């Protein structure tokens, strides 16, 4: 009831605050329902599955996770056995029991707080020793996990590497990188065009490679804070709280998000196209790719036809340059994928490779990159907006791109409106201005 | 999904709004609490 | 009869009528099919 | 407590057509070209 | 007396006031929002504009309408007992009758909610300001319910009552009479957002400059509609805004005053200019520029691309949003750049 | 062009110092009670 | 003479003057059964 | 025709209905009114 | 200590304005996009907005006036590219790609950003609720929409909306041939947060007004009926709210000033958040509702909606949007 | 304070009412359903049915081109499917 605790019912999860047994209870439940729904999604995309199509043409996030782990596909991204997918939902699904009884029985039957339980479990907000522990106990769960992956390419079957030789497939990685220059270069490139800070990460080496490095990093971190407490200065620049440190989280998890949205919308490496349909760059290319094979195959000179406003029509140069594909998609020239490296010399395209060295396989990459790209619907009608019905298709990309854009946004709103009040309530003025003591009233005036 | 578990395949259709209802039961249950 | 239970019963009837209403969106009618 | 009143109309002229025509509109989703 | 005997049971304090307005209001009220229920359900536009628009035709609730009358009945009040219909109920509502009907009974039910407004105001105790600035919609929607398509040739080039109705008719003035460009739609923007802006920064200025009335963090209890003090501190709320922005309010009356003032003058604004867009006296044009343009094939603006945007809506949209014009524009005369 | 990079790159260093530097130097004290 | 529309007006006028007779008829009787104290 | 009496019979009949499990708790209404 | 005094004053209370660490960088950042921002309005030479060398003027010295006038967007040759003067071969080569544009809307982003802090920073120094700075993340975030995350989603900074009147609504224009925003329920809602949030606003205030407390004479205005600083309210709520209650009905109506201006600040922010996240969302071509072709007949012929109405125009948009930048028949750029 | 009708609450919680409503609330959204299943929706307000648009072989739409004899206009319309 509100008088207890002050929080409305509306509010009514902040009465949890500090009642550790029931915290830890709703937080337990909680990670079930996202287990649950991994298992659920997984085995609903699977019930709904045909092999016969590709992914992207029937509205699947997670299997196409599964297989870029290796599990499931073969050269191309071909589908030849849904056993692992199968297995990937059932565990989920099953585990996801297990989170949920425990995290319903500290919620309503198990003990309210924990600090009277144990020593160990309980936890006062205001304690900076016990909260970098419990903060380097995860950090060391975090550590392992990133090294699972790393595990899983280097010693259990690979990873799905579209940039593998003759096509992709599944692929051991043998040699990670682990040059600092690389691994951390990347974290200091420029997120703008034609550089593209981590998500520009092109190789599975790079990709293996930095997750030893985190891996490690926070294992370190998290001994480092299981055996030390924060320092002075942090101690007077932080504000320590539950409230403060969900705060913290917010802001992360918000800036993760954007993060992800634009991994998925321009990655196509930890996001194979085989999987995932081209992205909105590499749609755009393969379109201008097509109709350079079909108006070569007429008798056109695609280097020297010029175009209405001048510049080429199939080709021109970058800013830099650099032989590009012409029209519209000047814009897209930063695109790299496996059917187009094939005809990129030093200088950019290669007019000698256009002309002669185009195979089938890559016209056929092409036109279907071209008539699927991540253009749809709120209905999931394909195409531009004036397009008629027809073709049922909005992209993955799409899909994945809006959501964590919103979530994203929504999460920074979250951090902005805890740490606020987080701010608020440590400095005694959360729920307003005191009458008797209004620090405006003893301020002198402005003028 | 493998024929041994076809049976289920209608179950299957269901099982992802499981998390949504989980949202509004804590609406019926503070309804049944007078909130 | 509490309260709750005819909240939950007339929205439960919402729910279902809405539903059907975005069902037949796909099928029949508007169906662009 | 009376039983009939000037609101007991207005709920009535909103809600009778409303479930009627939430009926019909129910029925229409039915309809095959 | 029978009058003073039934201004004392109008006048009565129920659930739902009624008043003498009421006679008014609720008869017509109810008949527009009834009309429109009943043809976004069930009445067609095949023979006004060769559109369907009901939920028995497979529309959903974004594309039903009540749509407008075909534009070879004129100006017609297109009444049921009118010469068109002659009684028939099926004929009327296939002629486009509805739409009068919910327009007609529509105005009159704004002049009863506006009178009802009165009616209570005064019965209450308080200064009539609320009626006032209710002016504002009946402005708007006479001047682009009534106004605008007596101006134009018929009924038809009014705004059908629906969802994406509605939406054609903001992309029909743009390609037409280039709306955005007018001075005095420019003037209601700024009072529909600055609308919207002064309530948000209010409704936040006063959350977050409240006393500390109560104990609990939820700090809507501290409040009772009878208290006499301020619930939240305008001296901190001004010294706040003063040092953000440069300027605060200090007066509160002035304050509810201006936003009373601001979203009320803009839609005045918007009524204006489309009593001229009736005339077709757009502003379409700035002259300067289209003699630059002509003589100089090099001076491209931002203008100048609207203005193509505009001719492209037009020869597209018209042959079917005009049908009885009996458009027919062979491929080779509509507007479009390479490729698309 | 080149002056004139590495003159806003310390501009923006010099900034971008006194934000962090600024808020850490005891933000929280800062606050009327 | 009395063609078709002004037959129609008629119609109307008749009409709207039942509907607001039949209105402030009931509205009367209503007004003196439930009276005020 | 008969369609408008397969329509209205529901509702005649519901009327009716209501008007049985109603009409003991009117009578009294309308004879507490008329004082 | 001598950091100690400059702590002191960046964070006074005492300043007629505050300035606070957030706002030693919206200070420079604002100035810097301001002051560019006047001299490429009112000076700047063509741009080569659409990269197909076909420079758009856009400033008055070239032959705009207020409502013609832009600072233009950098070229769709540059893409997402960085693009600084230093980048640039000359201050000539700068101006006629764009440069102006990412110079201030970046500046400006980056100050507002900041603006949305100093308002968190100054309501702590006061000892205010926070929340203030959440209200004005609504316009922040739909600044962003249309001049950041628009371009990163289709690829291009040429793709921002452009600093002026008419190129905002080239930019409403074009967004509508290509998205269907119209037909998009996140801009509905948007719709649905301005209009109703200018309703709202002018509910409130007319009510308000109309509860005033007499206390002027004729002769006078009402206004000074209220002295700053008065602890008495200056209008009767129960008053206002006997009003409204009866103007619908009584539960309809607020009588807690605390929940009623919650109720004001919700409306307009959170249906702004929603569009906002509408631009943002387009921005990766998931777009509005297409019903085109939708409703059929028995035989198979198309009967049109107003759905079909709206893409007719779309498509006059559509074909003439970029009228040359186009070589291939898909508009996918 | 309170008008003095009876309460919501107090209405759709006693047994009375969900005894007469349980079968109101049905009849008339049956009566709903019998309106549009029976066809009498289509008559009663003349909008065309699936196979009434047009003649099996026209694509042109009937529009109204006359004010005063429309009445007519649409029946001579409709005589010709
Ligand atoms: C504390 C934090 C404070 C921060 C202060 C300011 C610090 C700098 C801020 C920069 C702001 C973002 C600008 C960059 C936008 C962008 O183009 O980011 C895009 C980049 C990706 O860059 C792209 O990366 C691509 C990588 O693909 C390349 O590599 C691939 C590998 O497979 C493929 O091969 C592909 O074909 C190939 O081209 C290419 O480089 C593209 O050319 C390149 O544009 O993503 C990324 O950097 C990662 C995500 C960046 C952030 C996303 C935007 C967040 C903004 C939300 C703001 C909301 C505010 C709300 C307030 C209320
Ligand atoms: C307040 C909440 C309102 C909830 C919505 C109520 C109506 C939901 C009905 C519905 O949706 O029904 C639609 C579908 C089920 O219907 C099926 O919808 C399918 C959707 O297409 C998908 O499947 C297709 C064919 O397989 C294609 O693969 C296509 O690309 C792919 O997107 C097909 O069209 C099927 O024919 C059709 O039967 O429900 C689904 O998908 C389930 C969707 C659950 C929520 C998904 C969260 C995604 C978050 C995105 C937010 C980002 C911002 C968005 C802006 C808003
Ligand atoms: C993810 C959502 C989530 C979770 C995990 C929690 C969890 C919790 N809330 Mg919160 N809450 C939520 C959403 C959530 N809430 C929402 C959305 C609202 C708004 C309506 C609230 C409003 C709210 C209020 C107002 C209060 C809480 C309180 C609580 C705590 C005690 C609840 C209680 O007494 O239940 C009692 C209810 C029951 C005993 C009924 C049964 C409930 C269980 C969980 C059903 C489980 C079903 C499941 C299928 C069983 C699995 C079996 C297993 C073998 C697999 C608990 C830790 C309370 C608190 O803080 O107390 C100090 C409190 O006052 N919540
Ligand atoms: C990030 C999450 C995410 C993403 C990217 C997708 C993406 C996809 N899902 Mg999946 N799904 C999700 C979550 C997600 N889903 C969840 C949580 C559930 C459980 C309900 C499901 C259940 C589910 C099913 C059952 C199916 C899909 C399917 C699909 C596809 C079609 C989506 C569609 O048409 O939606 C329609 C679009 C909407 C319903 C719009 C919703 C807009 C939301 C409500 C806005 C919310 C804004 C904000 C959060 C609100 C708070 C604001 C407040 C704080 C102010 C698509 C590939 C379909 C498919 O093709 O499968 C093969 C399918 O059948 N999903
Ligand atoms: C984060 C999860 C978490 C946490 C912090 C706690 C904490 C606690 N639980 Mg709870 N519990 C949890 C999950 C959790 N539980 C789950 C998931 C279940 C359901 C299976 C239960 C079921 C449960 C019961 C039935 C009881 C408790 C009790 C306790 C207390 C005593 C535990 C003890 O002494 O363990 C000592 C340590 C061990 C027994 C060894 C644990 C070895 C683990 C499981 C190996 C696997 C580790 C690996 C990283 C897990 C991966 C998980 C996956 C989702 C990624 C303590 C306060 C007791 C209590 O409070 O009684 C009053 C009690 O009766 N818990
Ligand atoms: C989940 C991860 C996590 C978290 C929450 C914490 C939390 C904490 N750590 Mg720990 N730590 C971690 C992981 C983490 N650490 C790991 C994995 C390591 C091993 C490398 C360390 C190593 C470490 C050390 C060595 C120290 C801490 C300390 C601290 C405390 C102060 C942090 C601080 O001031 O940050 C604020 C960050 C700054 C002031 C840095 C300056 C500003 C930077 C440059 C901003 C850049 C952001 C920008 C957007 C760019 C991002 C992308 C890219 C270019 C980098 C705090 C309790 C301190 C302490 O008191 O320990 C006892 C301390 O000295 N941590
Ligand atoms: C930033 C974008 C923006 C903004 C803020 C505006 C703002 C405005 N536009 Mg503009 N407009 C824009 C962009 C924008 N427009 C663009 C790009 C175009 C294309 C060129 C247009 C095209 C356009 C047109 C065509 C019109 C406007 C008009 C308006 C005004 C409408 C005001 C209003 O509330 O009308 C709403 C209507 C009313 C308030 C009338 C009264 C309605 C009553 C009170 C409703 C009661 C309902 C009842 C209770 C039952 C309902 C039940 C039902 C829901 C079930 C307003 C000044 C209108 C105008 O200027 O009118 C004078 C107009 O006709 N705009
Ligand atoms: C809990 C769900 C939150 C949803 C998003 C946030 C909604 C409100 C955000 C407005 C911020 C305005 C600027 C400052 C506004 C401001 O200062 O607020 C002040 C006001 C009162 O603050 P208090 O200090 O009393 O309470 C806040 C905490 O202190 C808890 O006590 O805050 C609230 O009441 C929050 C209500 C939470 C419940 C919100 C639910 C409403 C959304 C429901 C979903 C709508 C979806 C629509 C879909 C189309
Ligand atoms: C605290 C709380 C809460 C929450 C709760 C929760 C969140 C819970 C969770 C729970 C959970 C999370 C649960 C889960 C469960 C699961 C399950 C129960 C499962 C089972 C499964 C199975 C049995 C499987 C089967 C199968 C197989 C084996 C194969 C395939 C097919 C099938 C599917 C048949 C709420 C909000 C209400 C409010 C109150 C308080
Ligand atoms: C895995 C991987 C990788 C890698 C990664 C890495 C290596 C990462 C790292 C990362 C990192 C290394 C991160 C970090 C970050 C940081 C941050 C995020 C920060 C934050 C900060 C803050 C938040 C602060 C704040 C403040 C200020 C500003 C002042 C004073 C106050 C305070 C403290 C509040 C690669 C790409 C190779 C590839 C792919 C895979
Ligand atoms: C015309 C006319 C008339 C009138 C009639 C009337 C007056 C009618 C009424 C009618 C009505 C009165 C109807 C109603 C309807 C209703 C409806 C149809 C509804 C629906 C609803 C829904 C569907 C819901 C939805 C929703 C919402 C909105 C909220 C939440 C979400 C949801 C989705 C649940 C007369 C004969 C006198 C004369 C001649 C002409
Ligand atoms: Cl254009
Ligand atoms: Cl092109
Ligand atoms: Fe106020």
């Amino acid at each position: 009831d509100q008088e207890s605790s002050g929080f409305a019912w509306w509010a009514g999860n902040a009465r949890l605050i500090n009642l550790s047994g029931k915290l830890l209870g709703a937080h337990v439940a909680h990670a079930g329902l996202i287990v649950f729904w991994a298992g659920a999604m997984t085995l609903f995309e699977l019930a709904h599955f045909i092999p016969e199509k590709p992914m992207y043409e029937q509205g699947l996030i997670l299997i196409p996770h599964i297989a870029t782990l290796g599990w499931g596909v073969g050269p191309g991204g071909e589908v030849v056995d849904t056993f692992p997918f199968f297995v990937v939902g059932v565990v989920h699904l099953i585990s996801s029991a297990v989170l949920g009884f425990g995290g319903v029985y500290h919620a309503i039957r198990g003990p309210e707080t924990l600090e009277e339980y144990s020593s160990f479990f309980g936890y006062d907000w205001k304690d900076k020793n016990k909260m970098t522990t419990i903060l380097g106990f995860h950090l060391i769960v975090l550590g392992i996990g990133a090294l699972l992956l790393v595990a899983k390419a280097m010693f259990f079957g690979g990873l799905y590497d579209t940039w593998a030789p003759g096509g992709g497939d599944v692929r051991v990685i043998t040699n990670p990188t682990l040059d600092p220059r690389v691994i951390f270069g990347y974290l200091l490139k420029s997120p703008f065009g034609g550089e593209g800070w981590i998500v520009s990460v092109n190789n599975l080496e790079d990709v293996v490679g930095g997750h030893i490095w985190i891996g490690l990093i926070c294992i370190a971190g998290g001994i480092w804070h299981i055996l030390t407490t924060p320092f002075g200065w942090a101690r007077r620049a932080f504000i320590w709280s539950g409230e403060a440190y969900l705060s913290y989280s917010l802001g992360a998890l918000s800036m993760m998000g954007f993060i992800a949205t634009c991994f998925v919308w321009f990655n196509n490496t930890v996001y194979p196209s085989e999987f995932y349909g081209p992205t909105g760059p590499e749609a755009s290319q393969a379109q201008a790719m097509t109709f350079l094979i079909r108006d070569q195959k007429l008798g056109a000179n695609v280097g020297s036809a010029q175009g209405p406003t001048g510049l080429g029509k199939y080709l021109m140069r970058s800013p830099t340059g650099e032989i590009i594909f012409g029209g519209e998609t000047m814009r897209f020239w930063d695109f790299r994928g496996p059917w187009l490296e094939p005809l990129r010399g030093p200088n950019g395209l290669d007019l000698n490779k256009i002309k002669n060295d185009i195979q089938p396989w890559q016209e056929r990459r092409a036109a279907e990159y071209m008539t699927h790209a991540p253009l749809g619907s709120l209905n999931s009608v394909g195409g531009v907006a004036t397009e008629i019905n027809s073709v049922n298709f909005v992209s993955p990309r799409s899909w994945l791109a809006t959501s964590h854009f919103v979530l994203a946004f929504f999460f920074l709103v979250g951090h902005l409106w805890h740490a606020g009040r987080a701010r608020a309530a440590a400095a005694g003025f959360e729920k307003g201005i005191d009458r008797e003591s209004e620090p405006v009233l003893s301020m002198p005036s402005l003028d | 999904l493998p024929e041994a578990y076809a049976i289920f395949d209608p179950l299957v259709d269901v099982l992802p709004v499981i998390p949504v209802l989980f949202l509004a039961l804590a609406f019926v249950w503070q309804a049944a609490v007078g909130f | 009869i509490p309260l709750w239970i005819v909240a939950t019963v007339a929205g439960m009837g919402v729910i279902v009528i809405v539903g059907l209403f975005f069902y037949g969106a796909y099928a029949g009618l508007g169906s662009s099919l | 407590y009376p039983i009939f009143t000037v609101r007991w109309v207005a709920v009535h002229t909103l809600a009778v057509p409303t479930i009627f025509f939430l009926g019909a509109i129910a029925a229409m989703q039915f309809i095959q070209r | 007396g029978w009058f003073d005997i039934l201004d004392d049971w109008l006048k009565r304090d129920r659930f739902v006031f009624v008043g003498w307005s009421g006679i008014l209001l609720f008869p017509c009220a109810y008949l527009a929002l009834g009309g429109w229920l009943t043809g976004t359900t069930f009445v067609t536009s095949w023979y006004t504009h060769g559109l369907a628009s009901s939920y028995l035709e497979g529309c959903n609730f974004l594309t039903v309408a009540v749509s407008t009358p075909a534009n070879s009945m004129g100006h017609s009040l297109l009444l049921l007992w009118g010469p068109e219909a002659q009684g028939d109920f099926t004929r009327w509502c296939q002629l486009g009758g509805l739409w009068t009907f919910i327009a007609l009974h529509g105005a009159f039910g704004l002049i009863g909610f506006m009178l009802r407004q009165f009616e209570i105001a005064r019965l209450v105790g308080v200064r009539p300001y609320n009626a006032i600035a209710f002016s504002a919609p009946i402005a708007v929607f006479v001047s682009v319910f009534l106004i605008y398509p007596l101006g134009q040739s018929s009924w038809f080039f009014a705004p059908s009552f629906g969802v994406a109705a509605i939406f054609r008719f903001l992309l029909f003035f743009q390609g037409f009479h280039n709306w955005t460009l007018n001075p005095f739609h420019m003037m209601g923007v700024a009072g529909v957002l600055g609308g919207a802006l002064l309530c948000a920064i209010h409704g936040a200025t006063v959350e977050n400059t409240l006393f500390q009335d109560g104990e609990g963090a939820s700090t809507f209890r501290a409040f009772n509609p009878t208290q006499a003090e301020e619930t939240y501190s305008m001296v901190t709320a001004n010294r706040f805004w003063s040092q953000i922005f440069g300027i605060a309010f200090s007066n509160k009356r002035w304050l509810h005053f201006f936003m009373l003032f601001v979203p009320v003058t803009g839609l005045w604004m918007s009524a204006i200019g489309v009593v001229g867009l009736a005339l077709n006296l757009r502003s379409y044009d700035f002259i300067s520029q289209e003699i630059r343009a002509a003589e100089d094939p090099e001076f491209e603006t931002f203008y100048t691309k609207n203005l193509l945007l505009n001719e492209g809506i037009r020869a597209w949209m018209a042959p079917q949003d005009q049908p009885h014009e009996n458009f027919v524009f062979p491929e080779e005369v509509l507007p479009r750049g390479n490729a698309l | 062009m080149e002056t004139l990079k590495i003159t806003v790159y310390i501009v923006v260093t010099f900034f971008v110092l006194l934000f962090v530097f600024g808020f850490l130097s005891g933000d929280p004290a800062r606050n009327p009670k | 003479t009395i063609t078709p529309s002004l037959k129609g007006f008629f119609i109307g006028l008749l009409s709207g003057a039942v509907v607001l007779g039949l209105t402030f008829a009931v509205l009367i009787a209503i007004s003196q059964i439930d009276k005020v104290q | 025709d008969w369609r408008v009496l397969v329509v209205l019979l529901p509702v005649l009949l519901a009327a009716g209905w209501a008007v049985r499990n109603i009409l003991p708790y009117a009578v009294k209404q309308v004879q507490k009114l008329l004082q | 200590n001598l950091w100690e005094r400059f702590c002191n004053w960046v964070t006074s209370t005492d300043n007629r304005l505050y300035v606070g660490w957030f706002g030693v960088i919206m200070i420079p950042t604002l100035l810097a996009a301001t002051i560019c921002f006047v001299i490429a309005f009112i000076a700047a030479p063509p741009v080569d907005i659409d990269g197909i060398r076909e420079p758009v003027s856009g400033s008055l010295l070239y032959g705009n006036n207020i409502i013609t006038g832009a600072v233009v967007p950098s070229s769709n040759a540059i893409g997402l590219h960085f693009y600084p003067i230093w980048e640039a071969a000359s201050l000539d080569e700068w101006l006629y790609n764009g440069g102006p544009y990412q110079l201030i809307i970046f500046h400006f982003l980056l100050g507002a950003s900041c603006y949305m802090g100093r308002q968190w920073e100054l309501s702590y120094r006061l000892g205010m609720r926070p929340w203030i700075c959440v209200a004005y993340s609504a316009p922040l975030a739909s600044a962003f929409a249309v001049f950041l995350i628009y371009p990163i989603g289709q690829g291009s900074f040429s793709d921002g909306m452009p600093l002026g009147i008419s190129g905002t609504f080239n930019f409403m224009i074009v967004f509508q041939a290509e998205h269907n925003i119209l037909m998009h329920p996140f801009h509905q809602l948007g719709v649905a947060g301005v209009f109703g949030g200018a309703l709202f606003c002018a509910m409130h205030g007319s009510l308000v007004t109309s509860s005033l407390i007499r206390e002027t004479t004729e002769t006078e205005s009402a206004n000074y009926g209220y002295k700053f600083g008065q602890e008495e309210e200056t209008y009767n709520i129960v008053a206002a709210h006997g009003y409204f209650g009866r103007l619908i009905f009584q539960y309809a109506s607020f009588n807690n000033s605390r929940s009623l201006h919650f109720f004001l600040a919700a409306w307009p922010v959170v249906g702004v958040w929603f569009t906002a996240l509408g631009i943002s969302t387009m921005a990766f071509n998931l777009n509005g509702f297409n019903f085109n072709h939708s409703v059929i007949d028995a035989k198979g012929n198309v009967i049109n909606t107003w759905a079909d109405i709206i893409n007719r125009a779309n498509l006059g948009m559509e074909v003439m949007h970029e009228r040359n930048a186009h070589n291939f028949p898909l508009d996918l750029a | 304070g309170t008008t003095g009708e009876r309460p919501f609450s107090d209405i759709i919680t006693s047994v009375r009412y969900w005894v007469i409503h349980s079968i109101t609330i049905p009849a008339l959204f049956i009566a709903g359903w019998l309106f549009v299943s029976t066809g009498l929706a289509y008559d009663v307000f003349g909008t065309p049915r699936p196979d009434s648009y047009y003649a099996q072989e026209q694509r042109s739409i009937p529009l109204v081109t006359d004010r005063f004899e429309a009445k007519q206009q649409v029946e001579t319309f409709l005589e010709q499917l």
